[PDB]
RNA sequence: UUAUUGGAGGUAGAGCACUGUUUGGACGAGGGGCCCCGGGUUACCGAAUUCAGACAAACUCCGAAUGCCAAUUAAUU
RNA sequence: CUGGGGCGGUCGCCUCCUAAAAGGUAACGGAGGCGCUCAAAGGUUCCCUCAGAAUGGUUGGAAAUCAUUCAUAGAGUGUAAAGGCAUAAGGGAGCUUGACUGCGAGACCUACAAGUCGAGCAGGGUCGAAAGACGGACUUAGUGAUCCGGUGGUUCCGCAUG
RNA sequence: CUGGUGACUAUAGCAAGGAGGUCACACCUGUUCCCAUGCCGAACACAGAAGUUAAGCUCCUUAGCGUCGAUGGUAGUCGAACUUACGUUCCGCUAGAGUAGAACGUUGCCAGG
RNA sequence: GCGGGGUGGAGCAGCCUGGUAGCUCGUCGGGCUCAUAACCCGAAGGUCGUCGGUUCAAAUCCGGCCCCCGCAACCA
């Protein structure tokens, strides 16, 4: 994977995770089901 | 002096110390890596868990015993003294 | 010329791949489940001593009796449970056989489970 | 179930005499008809193998199964995983219907009809059958056909040798070359 | 020239010459044979000599078999040169020959022919030599 | 330190079961120079197969001596 | 650095052989790779077994797709090599995001700084009938200290006090 | 004896020949339903029992192959003495290969006969 | 010692970045001219130095080998 991504929380926006995607094999912003912390559940998490 | 050319080798990787780290018949406590390897050249056996590199390590305090799994397959345990 | 499988010897493989993460113990027995064309056969086993603790079966006379396979099945799953809790077995490991957890097996199981058994 | 009931019935008795087998489990039987239809020219274009599953699927009454290639080859242009032929399996009565059909009316119609080769088994009690076009075929209309194709009709049984496999066919009413 | 159509290895480690033979230690494909007493590399050249002579003698009539074949490439550092940087190129290939090992075979001459054609490859061979004929 | 016992590991030697290297025998899957869709036979036989014989730091069906790690272990230090 | 120096070559990391059957071990010794990649090529559940060869068959040829038999792995395993893996670690499908948060008895390696493995506990989850598995990838390279600066968060500080 | 399910390095396997079927296990008969096919009730699943030991399977015989395998000897080697010899000698250890031989399994638990 | 190059008969591209052989001249058949040249029209011709490797696939990438070219070859 070619780009580094942060995933933040859409609830509370906290940047709980980094991570890496393929900018050409995924060129929108990727989302994905994580545990936030402050929340204490898993929420969905986008890439900013 | 005539002039000389070179080797294209005279590089190698760092020593990774695989190998038995405990006896046989040896008391070891819980978390202690029994031997270290690329892929199964021993098997994890009885309270012996595999590492994500294939590190075997003992899952309870006990005694060590390297044993036989099949014709030509090897397996480490891990029994609790009396 | 076609060659026809023998389908206990599959099922068998896929048992053995089973058992490599499936064991039972005293405190967690197991229960086998073996599946021929008529009839079903339920053990409860202990692999440390490799002894069976207990058994029933649609061979059975007690069990036996004119009804669908699947039926059947239900009644081998409530008999094994019975006599596990006469034993004091309770907390089981079930073990498909490498049949599919689906029909006759699943009844086999669920039967059990209702009965007390607990998987 | 025509071509199933003379199996039953006079097919059995012609083998099971024949060849003096102990049991009726003995006597051969065919086990599944698969129709095998290589398209290359999918590589091409991908309309070609389309046309081609619509033969099939009328021909058979089923719908083909797509087959893509295991490896890459150059020469061929060929790349692992492209979609260069189907295939369908016959079994049941759909088998016995197709088979009769076959005999009766498609091998009929083929062009110069000659009979079908007896040498063309695979020494295993298998027969091979090659058709040159799908137009034999009753249901394939000619104006519909853009362009036409062959196909390959391989007929499994359970037959352990090649003779007994004929005698099989040839009871069937199977044309042969001799 | 007998050689490796082709090796994995071109440069090798030089093979151990202490000991004795490991095989072929018996004329197993002719009447008599060529017995080496001692050790040494055995270029492709000196055999070529020795078969060359020997088939002479013998003026064809008979059969040589070779028995060694020089596996091993052997390598030269470049003339007037240091030491070091890396070691040179392919220069031969040798057969190691410890005491026992059957150098040549030969048949379909008489022994004394033969004796004569073998004494001729020795004396073109490094190694000392005894002739020596199939045992039973 | 030694004795006793258990274990890890692949070297020496050896071997050719694998990967390569290699000698001499036979022998052919299948047609060409050859004799008929109507048969044959004096290359290649390259595929392959087989019998015997050799080779290897980066080959191994094998496999020591030693050395190494241990033991509610004994003797001596 | 250098079998004087220059010139040429080289500098970190990974795999093998040299390495003398624990580990470790050098030369400008013999061989190769790395500075990634993958949103599945991760997790889980269920299911599945190769390469090759022979024979039969149309477009079709040594070789395409089909069928049977033999075939113990000569296949595959993202990518070097080695060690592993056919109870799969290889292939297919469904559902998913554990490519979690706080951590961590003990252990390996080790001059230091680092590096490696880790049962188990808590929180909140995914897959599974369930037992259970899951803190990326068959394992081992794919990386760079501190200072300084940028961006986001923060029941922390705020030079008389706000 | 048979079956289920475990243990063991194939002495347990492979191949070839033979034998066997109230029950059991299959093959088998169908696809209405649960469920299933990247097509196919082939398989899986389910509902069954007309037919059949044909095959699988189980049992018996065998040593062709695979497997196991000495004793003796040999290679190698720790130590020692002697030497510089592509070494020698002594002592302990002691292969690989091959040979005789072994071997067509041995067993635990549970339910039936 | 270290680089570069080897492609229809000639000279010169394509390689970097694998799938694609180009341009000019020459050659060949026809035409124009009394004839030739020039000119016009149509056409053919390179296993990419050679053996290997990697790859589904090699002019192209990688390694030898042969040939050719350039540069270096110093301090005593
Ligand atoms: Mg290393
Ligand atoms: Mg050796
Ligand atoms: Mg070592
Ligand atoms: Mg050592
Ligand atoms: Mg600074
Ligand atoms: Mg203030
Ligand atoms: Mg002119």
């Amino acid at each position: 994977m070619r780009v580094n991504v942060t995933l933040a929380c859409t609830e509370c926006g906290d940047r709980n995770y980094i991570t890496t995607k393929n900018k050409r094999n995924n060129p929108e912003r990727i989302e994905m089901k994580k545990y936030c912390p402050r929340l204490n559940k898993y929420t969905l998490h986008r890439e900013t | 002096k005539k002039g000389v050319s070179s080797t294209k080798n005279g590089r190698d990787s760092e020593s990774k110390r695989l190998g038995a780290k405990r006896a046989d018949g040896q008391f070891v406590t819980g978390g202690s890596i029994l031997y270290r390897q690329r892929g199964t050249k021993i098997y994890p056996g009885e309270n012996v868990g595999r590492g994500g590199d294939d590190t075997l390590f003992a899952k309870i305090d006990g005694v060590v015993k390297f044993e036989r799994k099949g014709r030509d397959k090897k397996q480490v345990s891990v029994y609790a003294v009396a | 010329m076609i060659s026809k499988i023998d389908k206990n010897k599959v099922r068998l493989k896929r048992h053995a791949r089973v058992r490599t993460n499936l064991s039972g113990t005293a405190e967690k027995p197991r229960l086998n489940v073996y599946r021929s064309n008529k009839h079903i056969y339920a053990q409860i086993i202990d692999d440390n001593k490799g002894v069976t603790l207990a058994q029933a079966s649609s061979k059975d006379s007690d069990i036996a009796t004119t009804a669908t396979k699947v039926e059947l099945a239900t009644k081998v799953g409530e008999a094994i449970a019975k006599k596990a809790a006469d034993k004091g077995i309770k907390e089981i490991v079930f073990d498909r056989g490498g049949y599919l957890y689906h029909g006759r097996v699943k009844a086999l199981a669920e039967a059990a489970r209702e009965s007390g058994l607990e998987f | 179930n025509r071509l199933k009931e003379k199996f039953n019935t006079e097919v059995t008795e012609n083998l099971m005499k024949k060849f003096n087998y102990s049991s009726v489990m003995e006597v051969p039987k065919i086990d599944k008809i698969v129709v095998n239809m290589g398209v290359g020219d999918a590589v091409q274009n991908s309309k070609v193998l389309d046309n081609a599953v619509e033969e099939l699927e009328l021909i058979t009454g089923q719908k083909p199964l797509v087959t893509k290639a295991k490896k890459s080859i150059a020469t061929f242009r060929l790349r692992e995983g492209m979609p260069i032929g189907a295939k369908v399996t016959l079994r049941g009565e759909r088998m016995y219907e197709f088979l009769d059909k076959l005999i009766s009316v498609s091998l009929p119609r083929v062009r110069d009809f000659q009979g079908v080769s007896k040498k063309a088994f695979d020494g295993r009690g298998n027969y091979t059958l090659g058709v040159k076009e799908q137009l034999i075929f009753p249901e394939i209309d000619y104006d519909k056909v853009s362009k036409v194709r062959g196909m390959d009709i391989v007929i499994v049984t359970t037959a352990n040798t090649d003779e007994e496999a004929r005698e099989l066919l040839a009871n069937f009413g199977m044309p042969f070359r001799k | 020239m007998l050689l490796p159509k082709r090796v994995k290895y071109r440069r090798q480690h030089r093979p151990k010459t202490t000991g004795r033979s490991k095989g072929g230690n018996y004329v197993t494909f002719g009447e008599f044979g060529l017995q080496a007493t001692t050790t040494s590399w055995i270029t492709s050249r000196q055999i070529e000599s020795a078969r060359i002579a020997m088939t002479r003698y013998m003026k064809r009539g008979g059969k040589v078999w070779i028995k060694i074949f020089p596996h091993t490439p052997y390598t030269k550092k470049p003339l007037e040169v240091r030491m070091g940087a890396g070691k040179g190129a392919v220069e031969g290939w040798i057969a190691v020959v410890k005491p026992g090992r059957i150098l040549f075979e030969v048949a379909g001459v008489s022994e004394e022919v033969a004796r004569e054609a073998l004494r001729l490859a020795s004396h073109k061979l490094p190694v000392k030599t005894k002739f020596v004929k199939r045992e039973e």
